[PDB]
Parts: structure tokens; C-alpha cells; sequence
């Protein structure tokens, strides 16, 4: 009940952080002014909290042993702290003392702390050259953006696969290939089933002696040092706890600078001037590891820039 | 769900008669943002919770967010005064009093399906009617 | 390059909200908003606006029009987990014999809450009680689970890295440069302004910095100050008995310049105090003034001497000279804001207490504009100017009497608040030179000369050299 969250004896933890926080119990206020500032209304909403904070994960849990079953062999990634945040932006507040401000990103059925697959996936295309649109507001920053993004890619792929020289139009064309599933330009390729790249949702895998989410501050002061500050209260994952990463990728082949099917590699390969110098191939082993660089370089969630949400190795 | 032109009616003579929208046809460019979040934080964290956050008066706010929820009351109140007699038998059609607080009606009649249904479409009627005027 | 690291060394235990975590090290979340700040004002400079203008035409920022921040990620980790935890507090008391090999204490520090910390109460983590035998001389026992629940504790770790990531390279050899200054010139943490946080650099991308503190601290701040400590033999004990010399040593220059000594046969005035009656307006400061109202009321003050009237040796008096009243004013604002007064009348178990407000809200605090920095057990007193928004404001004064009554047999507890009928000072007084108002003019630099060269009998009160004034 208290801990373990396991699935026969536990309250789904974005149930309890959404709907059931605001309950209205007797004797508890806070659509006054009074009510909102009072000691009843932050104990009701500390042992809330407390609640929500109280349940751990074990390896060997049926729900993380289905993920893997249904999704394959995770990636395992370990918080550090600063603590964790996903779904920073969702609307949770109502002026009260003692609540979370901020949302948090709960799956709907098993009630664990997730990061979306999109999340995953635009954080990984981020560092990626071909990643901003290119627009009138963009253009400004645009070539500085490819510029910088291209010899970090570059460098990445070098480092994770025995390719020794990559061009900008080759890695064009891969990022494009990984995230868009197409051409550079809006060409279809003729793919196989398992020629596509899908970015899985990454869930909470093990908090090993200990809960996984836990309450941290952020408190702003204003542009005046003299009035008082801002308390913001919100819920964040525990550092030291296990972030599965579930991926479907498969080998991308680059021959002559643009991306090839499989049965299409293997025809050039079958043909006479088949040239090894302008095939290249990267297998999903290498996007993996690529994959972990760049999540281990730059981390996943909100408030990134100050620190939450960077990993480890398991 | 479809938003009636009456609603929408009822939208814009509820921002003119709480002051969202000036003499001019205008109006501050933050109760945009105002009326999306509340339509939001309705979805997500739920009809008292919104209806509480944004009633508060004691903001930190740049403009006066509590007119939004006397916008919703007035629509309410609106759509409630063409309720059949049929649909009395149903739905509650007693008209809101003006200076109580919506949160508070809200609990006190509970958490009906109707009370959320109402908020939602004038959340929607208002964001339109919002949608037909110039930010400043 | 897209990467810097840098391995940071402590210097003074950080006051950590959120020690619970074993992984509990310097927030990023507070690092980044002063040293892009720092960055701004480095690159214009000593001028925001130039620094941000810079950032601006090199594609820096990231929002070009309404924020400081500049783009890019900072990570703060702990190499080794094993940390020194310490207890903080502002009163002396024994050490328990039977402690975590981790826990240390600070008995004098500036750091004055968590008093109840230390006490009574079954919620405090050393608890005193009178030893047997002899009285007096009470003895302390350790309570585990009171430490578990503290909202703050002491915390040093070993040398930690910094991570700081920029896919723009003139970014981060920009940061490169100004790093090491930056750590130098801040503290983080609970009452960093009195050398609680600070942090130097070591190795930057694996090279050993040499960064002088002395001139980073004179570029960036407008009067430096360094004191000797007492370089005392028996320099194994390096965390105790240094912390403890140097965090007393701090309480006892800081409650020198704001209000005084009083200890023992031991008086050292106000040098805050003493720095108004020497200039022409001949401000007195409002403690004066409170006494002096309570007094006339029905109340009687704990005290074997007169409230403190000018300079000299003995005006131990409790009129004023003759032709008119002292000009007063709030003079203890500019050194740091506080809430309440508690004058502790002498009829015992009952107390005053008077309270602070802004007569307007428009000052609810006030961070004191001393900054005391600790590296390599060498103390620089460093500061710039005040915020001139804090002179000539108003401030209304509750007098309220308050009687810790003699239990009730079942709780030792008092709920007793009574107004006390003081007869108010009328807000435009002396043309609003009452006693509400803070000080019309007052330079840190003019004060910091004057308290620093300030002597009687012999030598310095505070030992210091001037390195920058």
C-alpha cells in the first residue's frame, strides 16, 4: 500500500497527483483568501504529497518486465540530482500553500512517472543539424545552427562507428532517414517493416532502496532584491533511479551519399561498379549508442539547462 | 462539440458587460492566454481547481484574471435563461446569484456533469469570441 | 570545443535545504542565473547592458528580448559521495560523546536559525539537560532521528565537477575566462553573505587554474578587506577548530558594525551607531528611541546602564541633551532588514517585541550589503554600494508585550500578546526626520573606512588590512 507500487495494492500516482490532490474534505479550505494561506490547507496538501511520495519501484516488477517484454531490450539510464522533470508545463495550481505548482507526466493506465516517446525523439533530433525549421523567424540563426550541430554529429558518428568520413550531405540524409523515414526533400523510400526507427516512451524502471519521485524548490526573486521571493513548489524524480529507454531501430545504408532500402542495398552491392568507398552503414547497435551519447551529453526533460534531467550510466 | 451562435452571443456581451473588451473593440492581449490556460487546467487538473485558481483576486497577475470567471458566470447564467421546460425537469436551471462564488456553487451542487459540460462550451464560446476582436 | 569541465574545491560548509539526497551537491538552478549575470556584467564591462548587448549581436542569448540567461547547460556532480554533515548554530553548547564520525558543529557561527535545533524540546537534535553531581555544566546527547528531519544541514564534499555545455564555442571560452572570478566573487547557500558557500576552482578541462584571489576580488568589488586568524599550531584538526575560530570571529566583526558587544565586562559600541553621530545630521538610532518610548509607558527595561546617547566614553542617559530632541532614524535598516525587536523587559518571563513594516509594502527585505568571503582560511570583508532604494523610506513600529507565563501544569506553553498603548511618533515628524525613516544618505565605502579605522585604547577593533578602499 504505502510502498511497492506493484498493481494489486497502490493509488495511480497521476490519479493522486490530479484529480484526487484537490479533493474537498470537511474542515479543509482554500477558495478563500484565508483558506488558501491557512495551516489546515498545508497540512492537507503535505500529506497529499506525502502520499505521492511514498512509493517505490522494484527491478523485478511485473509492469517493467511487460514494458520489456513488449518493447525489447530497454536502454538503462540513472538519474543524477538535480532530480528529474517531465511535463513541466502541464497546468497544476490553485494558489494554496504547500502544493505542487508544476505538472508532472504520469501515464494514464499504469500511473508510473514516463518521458514520451516525442519528447525522447525531439530531444534526440535537437542535436541534430536539420532539426530547425528552416522559416523566416529562422533564418537568422539558421546556418550557425547546422554549422555547430554538423560537426557535433559528425564527431558522434565517427566516435560510435568505423565510418572515417562522413559528409554533410551524408548525414543529411541519415537524419532523415532516422526521424523523418524519408528523403531530404519529401521523397518516400521504399522501406520494410523493420526499416523503421520508433522512439518508445521511457518509463521508471527501479528505484533500488528508496522512493522515485520526490519534492524540490525553485525560488525566484524578482527584479526587486527588496520584496520577498517565490516559493515553487513541484514534484521531481529521485536521482538514483532507473530510466528505461525503449527504442525500434534498424541498419540505415548510405550509398553515394543518399539512403538505401535493404533489397535496394543488396542490388547495388550485386551490380559491377559497386564502389565500397561510398557505402556506408550504420546498425542499430551504433544508433543505440549514438542515441545514449547524445542523452548522456545533453540529458531529457524540462529545466535542462540548470541541470535536471541529466543521466548516468547504469 | 459544436458551439452555438448564441453562445457566442451571449460571449461577447459578457466580455463587453465585465470589461474584457474596451469601447474600441479591444482588449488586453493576455486574457488570451488567460482563457486558453483556463481551458487547460479544466481538462487536465480539473473543473475546481481551475475555477479556483483563476477566482482568485489577490493575483500576482497583469491584468485582472477573475473577470474571466464572471464572463463564465454571465454566459452560464445566459444559457441557463433559454433552458426548456423540459430540460428544467433534467437540468438545473436556478440562475447563479451574482456575487456568490462560483467555486463554492460548483461544490456546494457538487460535481455534476452539467456544471462541467456548461464551463467547457462558454470556455470555448469565450476563446471564440475572444478570437473575433484585436489584442490591443 | 562543446564541453567544459571544471573540479571544484570547497572551502566552507554549504547550508543544504535538500540533504536528505546522497547526492546532495551545488545547484545548478543557483549557479546559473549569477554567472550568466556575472558574464553580462564582465562582458559590458562592469555594465549589464553593454554585456547583454554583446550577447545579443553574437547570438548568445536565448531570448533576445527580455531575459539575462545565455545558452547553455550546467550540470553539477559529485565525484565521491562521502560528505561532512554539520550543525550550525548561534549558541554554544557541549558536544554530545556519541556522534556520526561525519558530524561536526559550528557553535558560534552568523547562522542563527535552527536555534531550537539545539535545547529542550524532544524535536531537537541535541538535546541538554542537567548533569548529575555537580550543577550546572550540562551535558548533550545526540538524537539521530531529530537529524533525519532538519530543514538545513552543514554539508562539504570532496572536489565535485563541474559540466558546463555550449554548442557555441566562443560561449564557453568566454566562460572559461571568467569562471574561476566567478566562484571567487560568490557564495551559495543559506546566509551566503557571511562565507557559507564559497568555492574555487581547481582544474578547467584538466589544467590547473592560477587565479590570484587578491585582485579578482579588487576588480569586481569596491572595498576589500583581509584578516589575519590566528595561525595556530595542531593543524590536523583542519575542519573544527579552524571553522569554528573563523565563523565566531565573523559574528563577532559583523555584531560589531551592527549593534554591539555586549558580554562579560566587554563593550564595543555600535560602529554603525557611531558612524551617524559623527556626520552633521547626528542620527541616532532607533533602538534609542524604542527604549526610550517603552520607558514611557508603565514598562521597565532589563539594564544596569542608560541607553547609549553620542560617542564619548560615559552618556549612559535616558533624556535628551535639552533644546530639542535627538534627530533619529532607522539606522540599523541599511545593514540588513528585520522583522521584529525583542527588548526582554526585566520583570522576568515577559518580554516586548516590536515589530517592522515598510509604513507601505514596498520593503519586505533587505540582504545585508557586506559580503564576508573565506578561501584558504583567509577572511576578505568585500562589498559594493547599497541599493540606494532602502534610504529615506518609512516604517511603522508595533509595540506589542508578550508574557511567557508560568506554564499551566499541563504543556509549558503562553499564548499571552498584549498592545502596548506607546504613545506613536507622528509620521511627517521633524519634517520626516522621526525615527520611521531610513537615513537620507549613507556611502558603504565612507562607512567601511570609518569602521575599520576606528580605535580606543589601542589598535584596530577590527584587525583588518586594506587591501581595496
Amino acid at each position: 500500500m504505502p510502498k511497492n507500487y506493484t498493481l494489486q495494492n497502490a493509488s495511480n500516482l497521476g490519479w493522486l497527483f490530479y484529480k484526487d490532490y484537490y479533493r474537498q474534505e470537511p474542515n479543509v479550505d482554500f477558495i478563500s483568501t484565508q483558506g488558501k494561506e491557512s495551516d489546515t490547507t498545508a497540512d492537507f496538501f503535505r500529506k497529499t504529497n506525502q502520499r505521492i511520495t511514498a512509493y517505490q519501484l522494484n527491478s523485478e516488477s511485473p509492469l517493467v518486465a511487460a514494458f520489456n517484454n513488449h518493447f525489447g531490450t530497454p536502454l538503462q539510464l540513472k538519474t543524477i540530482y538535480p532530480g528529474l522533470i517531465t511535463g513541466s508545463g502541464l497546468p497544476h495550481q490553485t494558489g494554496s500553500k504547500g502544493e505542487f505548482k508544476l505538472g508532472f507526466q504520469f501515464d494514464y493506465t499504469t500511473g508510473l512517472p514516463y518521458i514520451p516517446g516525442s519528447s525522447i525523439k525531439g530531444t534526440l533530433r535537437s542535436m541534430f543539424p536539420f532539426s530547425l525549421k528552416d522559416k523566416g523567424s529562422t533564418k537568422r540563426i539558421l546556418p550557425e545552427y547546422r554549422k555547430e550541430r554538423m560537426e557535433y554529429i559528425r564527431d558522434l558518428i565517427i566516435e560510435v562507428t568505423n565510418i572515417n568520413e562522413i559528409s554533410d550531405t551524408e548525414i543529411q540524409a541519415l537524419e532523415y532517414a532516422i526521424f523523418t523515414n524519408s528523403t531530404p526533400s519529401g521523397k518516400t523510400i521504399e522501406f520494410s517493416l523493420e526499416e523503421k526507427d520508433v522512439f518508445y516512451d521511457a518509463f521508471v524502471a527501479d528505484s533500488k532502496d528508496g522512493v522515485m519521485l520526490s519534492d524540490d524548490y525553485i525560488t525566484p526573486h524578482g527584479e526587486n532584491p527588496l520584496k520577498d521571493p517565490k516559493p515553487i513548489l513541484f514534484l521531481k524524480i529521485r536521482p538514483d533511479v532507473t530510466i528505461n529507454f525503449y527504442f525500434k531501430l534498424c541498419t540505415t545504408h548510405l550509398y553515394k551519399e543518399k539512403v538505401c532500402s535493404s533489397k535496394q542495398i543488396e542490388e547495388i552491392k550485386k551490380q559491377n561498379d559497386f564502389s565500397s568507398s561510398d557505402y556506408k552503414m550504420i546498425t542499430a547497435h551504433q544508433k543505440r549508442n549514438l542515441f545514449e551519447k547524445i542523452l548522456l551529453c545533453i540529458g531529457i526533460g524540462a529545466k535542462t539547462n540548470i541541470g535536471y534531467g541529466q543521466l548516468k550510466k547504469l | 462539440m459544436k458551439i452555438s451562435k448564441k453562445q457566442i452571443e451571449y460571449a461577447i456581451e459578457a466580455l463587453r458587460a465585465n470589461n474584457i473588451i474596451t469601447n474600441d473593440n479591444q482588449y488586453p492581449k493576455v486574457f488570451k492566454g488567460y482563457i486558453s490556460s483556463f481551458g487547460a487546467a479544466v481538462i487536465q487538473s480539473g473543473l475546481i481547481p481551475a475555477i479556483i485558481f483563476f477566482e482568485n483576486e489577490d493575483n500576482d497577475a497583469n491584468a485582472d484574471r477573475h473577470k474571466i470567471i464572471g464572463v463564465l458566470k454571465d454566459i452560464i447564467n445566459a444559457m441557463r435563461q433559454q433552458y426548456t421546460v423540459t430540460d428544467a425537469t433534467i437540468l438545473v436551471s436556478s440562475q447563479i446569484p451574482a456575487n456568490y462564488s462560483m467555486a463554492q456553487y460548483i461544490i456546494e451542487h457538487g460535481n455534476t456533469d452539467q456544471l462541467l459540460k456548461e464551463i467547457t462550451e462558454a470556455a470555448v464560446a469565450m476563446k471564440l469570441a475572444l478570437r473575433m476582436y484585436k489584442s490591443e | 570545443m562543446n564541453q567544459l569541465t571544471a573540479i571544484l574545491k570547497q572551502h566552507t560548509p554549504m547550508i543544504h535545504f535538500q540533504h536528505n539526497e546522497s547526492g546532495a551537491t551545488l545547484r545548478a538552478s543557483e549557479v546559473k542565473p549569477l554567472l550568466d549575470k556575472f558574464i553580462l556584467t564582465k562582458l559590458g564591462n562592469g555594465d549589464i547592458r553593454e554585456g547583454r548587448l554583446y550577447a545579443k549581436k553574437n547570438n548568445w542569448l536565448i531570448d533576445n528580448e527580455k531575459n539575462y540567461a545565455l545558452n547553455y547547460k550546467l550540470s553539477i556532480s559529485l565525484q565521491k559521495k562521502s560528505r561532512l554533515e554539520y550543525l550550525i548554530t548561534s549558541s554554544t553548547f557541549p558536544l554530545p560523546t556519541e556522534r556520526p564520525s561525519n558530524f561536526f558543529t559550528i557553535q558560534n557561527s552568523p547562522y542563527f536559525a535552527q536555534e531550537k535545533c539545539v535545547g529542550i524540546n524532544t524535536n531537537s537534535t541535541i538535546i541538554l539537560k542537567k548533569s548529575n553531581s555537580d550543577p550546572r555544566k550540562k551535558e548533550a546527547e545526540f538524537k539521530e532521528k531529530n537529524w533525519s528531519q532538519i530543514d538545513k544541514k552543514g554539508l562539504e564534499w570532496q572536489d565535485f565537477t563541474i559540466k558546463i555545455f555550449s554548442l557555441k564555442g566562443d560561449l564557453i571560452n568566454k566562460i572559461q575566462t571568467y569562471l574561476p572570478a566567478f566562484f571567487i566573487c560568490h557564495n551559495f547557500g543559506t546566509r551566503n553573505n557571511k562565507g557559507f558557500g564559497s568555492f574555487t576552482v581547481e582544474y578547467i578541462n584538466n589544467q590547473k587554474n592560477i587565479c590570484n584571489v587578491e585582485d579578482t576580488l579588487k576588480e569586481n568589488f569596491a572595498f576589500v578587506y583581509k584578516k589575519k586568524i590566528a595561525l595556530s599550531r595542531q593543524s590536523t584538526l583542519d575542519f573544527i577548530y579552524i571553522y569554528n575560530q573563523i565563523f565566531s570571529t565573523i559574528k563577532k566583526d559583523y555584531q560589531i558594525l551592527k549593534s554591539g558587544y555586549n558580554f562579560r565586562n566587554e563593550y564595543i559600541k555600535s560602529l554603525l551607531f557611531c558612524y551617524f553621530v559623527s556626520k552633521y545630521p547626528n542620527y541616532r538610532w532607533e533602538k534609542r528611541k524604542m527604549k526610550q518610548l517603552i520607558k514611557a509607558r508603565g514598562y521597565e527595561l532589563k539594564g544596569d546602564h542608560s541607553p547609549i546617547s553620542g560617542i564619548r566614553e560615559n552618556d549612559n542617559s535616558w533624556n535628551d541633551p535639552n533644546p530639542n530632541g535627538y534627530n533619529y532614524a532607522y539606522i540599523r535598516a541599511i545593514l540588513g532588514l528585520a522583522e521584529q525587536y525583542e527588548f526582554q523587559l526585566e520583570t522576568p518571563y515577559q518580554k516586548a517585541i516590536v515589530k517592522i513594516k515598510s509604513a507601505n509594502n514596498c520593503i519586505s527585505r533587505y540582504k545585508s550589503p557586506l559580503l564576508f568571503k573565506i578561501i584558504n582560511n583567509s577572511i576578505y570583508l568585500v562589498g559594493n554600494e547599497i541599493n540606494t532604494e532602502i534610504l529615506n523610506k518609512p516604517f511603522q513600529y508595533s509595540y506589542i508585550e508578550q508574557t511567557k507565563n508560568k506554564n499551566m501544569r499541563t504543556g509549558k506553553s503562553e499564548i499571552t500578546e498584549r498592545t502596548m498603548h506607546i504613545n506613536e511618533i507622528e509620521m511627517n515628524y521633524k519634517n520626516r526626520i522621526n525615527y520611521h525613516y531610513t537615513p537620507t544618505s549613507f556611502s558603504l565605502i565612507d562607512f567601511m573606512q570609518y569602521a575599520m579605522s576606528y580605535k580606543k585604547n589601542g589598535k584596530n577593533i577590527l584587525n583588518y588590512i586594506p587591501l581595496k578602499q
